[PDB]
């Protein structure tokens, strides 16, 4: 399943927990809209903080 | 013929089959509910209906 949450209010916290364990057991593609983020690309010597 | 209701006469019947359950009904197992609150109360749709 090609899953689309475009927003994740009033979502259970157990369906949430189900959604992922889905992507990891069903491999399910989970896409989140409803997320905004900044992003930094690490060099492979400074690893990940 | 059929038995007669035993409300539809004046005697007094002293034994009679009585319904119930084998075991109490109060488990202890009550309803518990996850309440999930509007994320933003500006958005909430209060329209229709």
């Amino acid at each position: 399943v090609h899953m689309t949450i475009n927003e994740r209010a009033g979502m259970s916290k157990l369906v949430a927990d189900n959604i992922i364990a889905s992507v990891i057991k069903s491999n399910w593609v989970v896409d989140i809209l409803d997320i905004e983020y900044t992003a930094e690309v690490m060099t492979p010597s400074e690893g990940y903080t | 013929q059929v038995g007669i209701p035993k409300l539809e006469v004046d005697h007094i019947s002293f034994s009679n089959v009585v319904s119930m359950m084998t075991a109490n009904i109060r488990t202890g197992d009550d309803m518990a509910v996850e309440r999930v609150n509007p994320d933003d109360v500006r958005a909430i749709n209060i329209r229709n209906a």
